[PDB]
């Protein structure tokens, strides 16, 4: 009936391994890729479907997997699917930082501006905004981009012993600056409406100190920060565009560098 | 004498096959959508991962009865009494599942695998092969099995903002608002018997 | 699934988010600025004076408004579930 | 009994792994059977009651999940002892000394499973999953398909632990509620209300010998 | 499980919690109140003053109506626990 | 020994191999005893216990949870050395030199524990369940099942375990309760209670000398 | 396990948790009240003023009656870890 | 030697293949077997410590558990450098190639830790645990049991680290309390202490420089 | 014959395919090896630089903690890029095709480590752990052992991190105050300066491109 | 560890604590009464008025009697961090 001999069952298993931890590295840290409600099994699954076109016109780079050249080339697939998901949990970092920011100003969580102890932060808002970026990620086939562009990384440089540039890592790592300008720049009118506001509750407490934050300023700050966020909505989806393309143009430039100084 | 611990080893490794099995079924974008469904609930491995794969493999059952029967009848009946040989078998095992995958896989998919698959023109579906359907049709289940779940995943955290904002309003900041919004989920959840709607809308919307 | 869908899809959820608390939030801000004017106009001033009538207008709230809001949470749901299929691409 | 694996060497340091299908599907299935038998069986409703009242509890992970996991091991042992004996008498003791086929032991070992879920599916959900699959009429119990009783009685199962779990979610609600409400108007911003309701739910929980009921209101939840 | 059978509950769980909230909460106001009153009277502008009168109070309502309301809390979930397996079907 | 994999040779340099029903469901098993032999020597109590310390202590994970649970293990191996070494003696030993089969090595180990599930298990549970169970005439222990032994006994340890957590509750709750009346009276309205009342809840708790109390306390209450 | 036994515990602790507040509480609650007095008869008013010798109070009270609440604490906590395994059941 | 697969001819030349009872058991210990293998060290102590630390500074999670976990297990292995290398000399040593057998390979590298957790352990937890227990005299180290020894070293390692955290707490008990009455005093009311209190303590943390002292003192302390 | 298997024939051509002691190790600690090795690189600087920033703004997780873990891990590989560079033309380039032995290429892979190490501890952390070693001289970077060198790393790390911490908590701690006493002089006693700061400390962050300048001083600092 | 050690180290330790505070909290409240005062012949109703002056007279106690403190704080925890070995028995 069914034969499965050993060479076919090996040749399998050494030849996919490498490609196939690449995969596997920028699965496990991407942005829906990388999801607790996803379980490892698929994780694994969609890894080895991409293997399965990944593996054909690449390289024969076909070393002893329980040696130090398997951990050295492990390294080197690991810091590339990890540079490349990393770099893209940009944007989402940026809207989640946003979303929390005018959570915090309207007040949502305000046990962690008293105490840092326990759990009690649960930013919905943020979560509510995550939720939308990750839908309009989904509508732009961003998750399309990123296997293209791992695909790419594997055409540029190979499986191979030639270390990888760290330059490239450092200046990935100074972009990360960009989730607190994105935060502000998706979060500034609301932001300026509840300081305006908190302000004016403050003018209010002036003629009357009877009047507390409690009392009166968290229920208005709340209604009037859940009209915002109802009508700032619309401003999502062009911030969205500028946002992913922005990131992608960013780990383009980065992979392309990346191969120069092996 | 190592042929003996290199055969177990090998049914060591099959038993990590089943895992494409799952892909060529519904399981993919059913058991993401129910731990979207956890994650939803404010409550974290609430029904353990051994339940939740469990019932989404009775799930797959359900829908993937007729692309199993059509396998049965033309790939494993007339190879378990050996009237047919197994590399013609195994084309004929997937024909139905070439037309199952084509009615849920996005073009934008194929598209993308066609080109970095360096693939020259097709004249026909059928000259599709597996090496790239399978991934793009596992990247289009996970893509609508989100879309799915985020689409489900609003209610509760609209709940949960409501009961936060009014747990606020009401000066009980140190109260956190998941311990409140969990019984309320759950009762809208059991209001609008949602596991049959989910359930429903799982089905019909992977049957069309 | 376009993504003008999806925006929608976010301003509807707001939409309904703030009806739900509207209502509940507006009772409260109004008995607390209710007992801050009395509070006021008398001498007596402390913080927890307005808490318990916050509590129990809100409560009055949630018994008066209950059937309302839980029809409308029923109501968006369901379409929800209903309009499911349609949104898929 | 069992299928199983030929192996012969191929030349200088080879294997050739034969195999049909019946034991390719049998080494498939190894990983997921375990899973599927607690699927069969009273295991859903218990473990997602028992998760959702340690969500209830404001201590969530206080008993481990192990703990859980092996509690409702035992209440589900409690339930099924029946259809696990019929089973054993019907199904595994005249198979173990290969006394009669597999394909055949099997269907005799559903028998009892297929009775214990149409005990408690839920005729909506039976008709729910007849429609989406476009069955006939089966008006008979023996003319429902496994593949209509399997997912009906996932979903029956399911929406009774909820109930069950949101029912349970009650009482805790109304002391945490209560607690809180107490301490805003002492003032107390400051102090978690989960502090004091942790304590006073555990007086609760023991004082009304809660453990007791809630194992025999699960239990009762079956047989009718 | 009809959503009529969902509001009887809640509202008979809302009764529960009332019955218990509604000493306590209400001897706290009375006192708050009371010690604003003095407050007022006499030109003393000691915000904490109340606090301690309010504990006393909350105190003496604990002491006195708490087999009370410990007897109508077990007695409910009680009833709650004996009709869990007839309320699902 | 445990059941496995078995090989026949056939032809030239054949290797069959094929396994029976024991081995599939000893593999399927091997995810659930270890719970279900947790789940028998009272791990559940003595976890949950601490597990309510660590929440009565207001400072979650403080202790990591895998400290915790090495603790819990260590007092559950203290406290049942005298099961063990009878389990060694009764069980292990006869089957280790293959002098007893597993079938009955199984029920031969499981006596002790039978006994000991007995002694620790409320009369009301085993009549709860003995009445769900809708059983006979049963007079003897000897008589009693272990369906219905194993949840009782689970409700049981649950029950006491509770009950033991709700005791300690107590001098934390006040240590938390005056300390907050203190930092309202004072009028800091905004300081959090739990960060002054750690210090003195340890304080407290090294001073009592806690951990001694505590162990000896789940000893003498367990034998009983 | 009876709800008198646990009525009579929780009244122990209530007597213990009121003997161990009570020195503080009540030389608090004297300091604050004799310091808005003095302001009221001064006819000068700073609401933070009393603040200082109200923890003044609490710090000599503490020096002062610290053995005594420290024993008391510790005595009913031996007390409660000895009955352990009585009131187990 | 170790425990691992067994191959038991049977019959006419059939080969058996299957596991050891003795593998089934490390496996099931393997899930806690880590915990207990590193609180037998001076993981919990230290580990306790350090998570008593992290809430002193009102920072919880600031640095994370990984960074804890790395730092305990740095300084245990700095602490029991001389057991690692006994162990290693006389059972490892002699064990990595089988000079002998298992059985007493654990008992070799076991004294050393037996007398270890000895010098470490007090007497009073020693004479409860005995007293518990109902042993002899235990007048000697071979007399006492690793049933004896082991919880009561956890419980005096548990002492020993609440004690030390809470003699902690009373530096940043004592800069809270102070900014807190400051900020008070100034009528700044709504303003949250920790806030200004978090660089202020991390300040004097690195003024006094007391990472240095901790590691010294604990390493003096866990040395006696 | 695996690497990680032992097989000796025992009785009747009984194979015990056992697992090597070494293995055993790896597989008990394989949970531990990213804990050691993320506490030997910068791992432990930037992390408690990144939650100190986190406290400092005001804004407790704000950015998840994954993505901050992924841009500490970013920093570790830029930093210590010349550190591995050396590994591989030292270790790996003069080993790879079998030119020089084993054991001197786990001393050639651990000197520039211990250089890199050395080059960052303090002489106080180092002189004290000698001390509490009672070893020698240690005149020679090459005479310091791993058992002295580790802790003294980390607890050297630690004081730098909380260093660099505070001096980040400088300019956000001024701005609070700065807002509080505005507001409070303003009459404003009620409104919590707390909310109307965290929208002014994130532009100010943002303006002077503070990220930027924290990865400057982590790249310049730590080298020198 | 006996409980009259944690009695003296205690008191070791609100010594320090009014060591640290005495300077700040007595200028304070020295600084408030003075403008209390002054605000008498002003008859000025600005509520906050004494905030700036208060900040200013605990910043030039912080900027003059700083080192102290700090001196005392540095010894107290050095003290603690070495003796630290020695409070376990």
């Amino acid at each position: 009936m069914i034969q499965v001999t050993s060479e076919q069952w090996l040749y399998w298993l050494h030849l996919y391994f490498w490609p196939l931890l690449r995969v596997l590295a920028l699965i496990s840290t991407a942005p829906i890729l990388s999801e607790r409600a996803i379980p490892k099994r698929v994780k694994l699954g969609l890894g080895i479907m991409i293997t399965l076109v990944i593996a054909p016109s690449l390289p024969a780079n076909d070393t002893p997997l329980f040696s130090i050249a398997a951990l050295w080339l492990a390294m080197q697939q690991i810091l590339i699917g990890i540079a490349l998901g990393f770099t893209m949990q940009f944007a989402f970092a940026a809207v989640r930082t946003a979303g929390e920011f005018i959570g915090l100003q309207m007040g949502l969580s305000f046990a962690t501006f008293v105490d840092p102890g326990s759990h009690l932060n649960m930013p919905v808002l943020a979560r509510i905004m995550d939720m939308l970026a990750m839908l309009l990620f989904l509508t732009f086939n961003g998750h399309l981009w990123l296997i293209s562009l791992l695909v790419d990384t594997f055409h540029t440089l190979p499986i191979g012993s030639n270390p990888v540039n760290s330059n490239a890592f450092m200046a990935l790592a100074r972009a990360g600056g960009l989730i607190f300008l994105n935060g502000l720049m998706l979060a500034l009118p609301v932001i300026t409406l509840l300081l305006t506001l908190n302000l004016a509750l403050g003018l209010l407490n002036r003629m009357a100190p009877q009047l507390s934050i409690f009392v009166i300023g968290f229920p208005l700050t709340l209604t009037v920060g859940i009209m915002l966020m109802a009508a700032l909505m619309p401003l999502i989806a062009p911030f969205c565009e500028h946002l992913f393309s922005e990131i992608f143009n960013l780990l383009a430039d980065i992979v392309s560098e990346m191969p120069i100084n092996n | 004498w190592s042929l003996s611990v290199q055969t177990l080893v090998f049914i060591t490794s099959l038993t990590f096959l089943p895992a494409i099995l799952l892909m060529m079924t519904s399981f993919t974008r059913i058991i993401i959508v129910f731990g979207l469904l956890r994650n939803a609930l404010g409550t974290p491995s609430a029904p353990p991962n051994q339940v939740l794969l469990g019932l989404a493999l009775f799930l797959t059952f359900f829908i993937m009865s007729p692309v199993i029967d059509k396998i049965y009848v033309d790939a494993y009946q007339p190879f378990s009494e050996q009237k047919i040989s197994m590399q013609e078998a195994l084309d004929k095992g997937a024909q139905p599942l070439r037309a199952f995958m084509l009615r849920q896989t996005r073009e934008a998919d194929l598209a993308l695998f066609a080109r970095l698959a360096n693939s020259g023109p097709l004249q026909g579906p059928e000259a599709v092969p597996m090496r790239i359907l399978l991934p793009a049709y596992v990247t289009s289940e996970l893509k609508t099995a989100f879309q799915i779940g985020f689409t489900i995943f609003i209610p509760f955290l609209i709940i949960d903002l409501v009961i936060a904002s009014v747990l606020m309003a009401l000066g009980m900041m140190m109260v956190p608002p998941a311990t409140i919004a969990l019984p309320f989920k759950l009762m809208l959840f059991v209001l609008v018997d949602g596991w049959q709607l989910l359930m429903g809308s799982l089905a019909q919307s992977f049957y069309s | 699934m376009t993504p003008e869908s999806v925006m929608m899809m976010g301003t509807e959820a707001m939409k309904v988010a703030l009806a739900l608390a509207a209502p509940l939030l507006l009772v409260a801000l109004i008995t607390g600025l209710i007992i801050s004017i009395l509070q006021a106009a008398t001498q007596i001033n402390e913080m927890t004076l307005s808490f318990i009538p916050k509590i129990v207008a809100v409560f009055i709230a949630i018994i008066v408004a209950g059937p309302w809001m839980l029809n409308l949470l029923l109501d968006y749901v369901r379409t929800l579930f209903s309009n499911l299929p349609y949104i898929i691409g």
